[PDB]
């Protein structure tokens, strides 16, 4: 059996195309929901250079972090 | 061309027509233009077919 | 050029139509013309219906 790959014609009637084809799930859904909830909380709360050397802040795809369909 | 593109004020879809009679009146009923491939489809009446054969 | 073209005819004589499509040869056959033991066994065909008749 391992010598060569058998032709599909013999086992064609075994099953159908995409018999075990399952759709995918979104990634970081919980994190996106948390970001959306925090942003909505801030939104409804809003609606309702010193001489120090270290004063300046430390200034260190296609995924919607906010989780809202623009 | 106007039938297959619709009036300028009322554009049509890819494969559609203003009315069944309007599409069926002309010899051509469907046109598809690829980058170089052309596809056309006629529904020819018997008298028109005989006239074309004679011509 | 005729040497590199394709024509298909459907009438009382020829019951099928041939399309080359986008590099895929597909033949359309109406159900109202021939039965030939019609059945739903293979997935290589496509079921096409009418808007009003709502039947294959």
């Amino acid at each position: 059996p391992t010598g060569e790959v058998l032709s599909l014609v013999g086992k064609l009637e075994g099953t159908r195309m995409g018999d075990k084809a399952q759709r995918t799930k979104p990634q970081m859904q919980e994190e996106r929901r948390a970001k959306r909830r925090k942003r909505d909380e801030d939104r409804h709360d809003i609606n309702k250079i010193d001489e120090t050397y270290g004063v300046n802040v430390q200034f260190e795809g296609d995924e919607d972090v906010y989780g809202e369909v623009r | 061309a106007s039938e297959m593109a619709g009036p300028p004020q009322m554009p049509n879809d890819f494969l559609s027509f203003q009315d069944i009679a309007t599409e069926a009146a002309h010899p051509i009923r469907l046109f598809c233009r690829y980058i170089d491939r052309i596809h056309i489809f006629f529904r020819f009446t018997a008298d028109e077919a005989r006239d074309l054969i004679q011509r | 050029q005729w040497e590199n073209s394709f024509v298909s005819v459907y009438s009382k004589d020829n019951p099928n139509l041939l399309f080359n499509m986008c590099g895929f040869e597909c033949r359309i056959l109406p159900k109202c013309r021939t039965s030939y033991e019609e059945f739903t066994h293979k997935d290589g065909v496509w079921n096409l219906q009418n808007e009003v008749t709502k039947e294959r």
